């Protein structure tokens, strides 16, 4: 595989954006 | 023959490039020297007998 980086109350806002290639998360 | 890759590092090749004691080293394709002030995309290894 390319790379394994392997490391209601409670609400989680996620940004998922792949630009350039780059994949980020906020 | 065994094909291994690398990634996911900074390739300080000069451990390797510094041997000196190997029998018959030989680079070919980049300047061993300026090869740990340039970059790469993968390391791959290939050995045979």
């Amino acid at each position: 595989c390319t790379f394994e980086y392997v490391s209601f109350k409670n609400l989680r806002e996620f940004v998922f954006k792949n630009i350039d290639g780059y994949f980020k998360i906020y | 023959w065994n094909r291994k890759r690398i990634s996911n590092c900074v390739a300080d090749y000069s451990v390797l490039y510094n041997s000196a004691s190997f029998s018959t080293f030989k680079c070919y394709g980049v300047s061993p020297t300026k090869l740990n002030d340039l970059c790469f995309t993968n390391v791959y290894a290939d050995s045979f007998v």
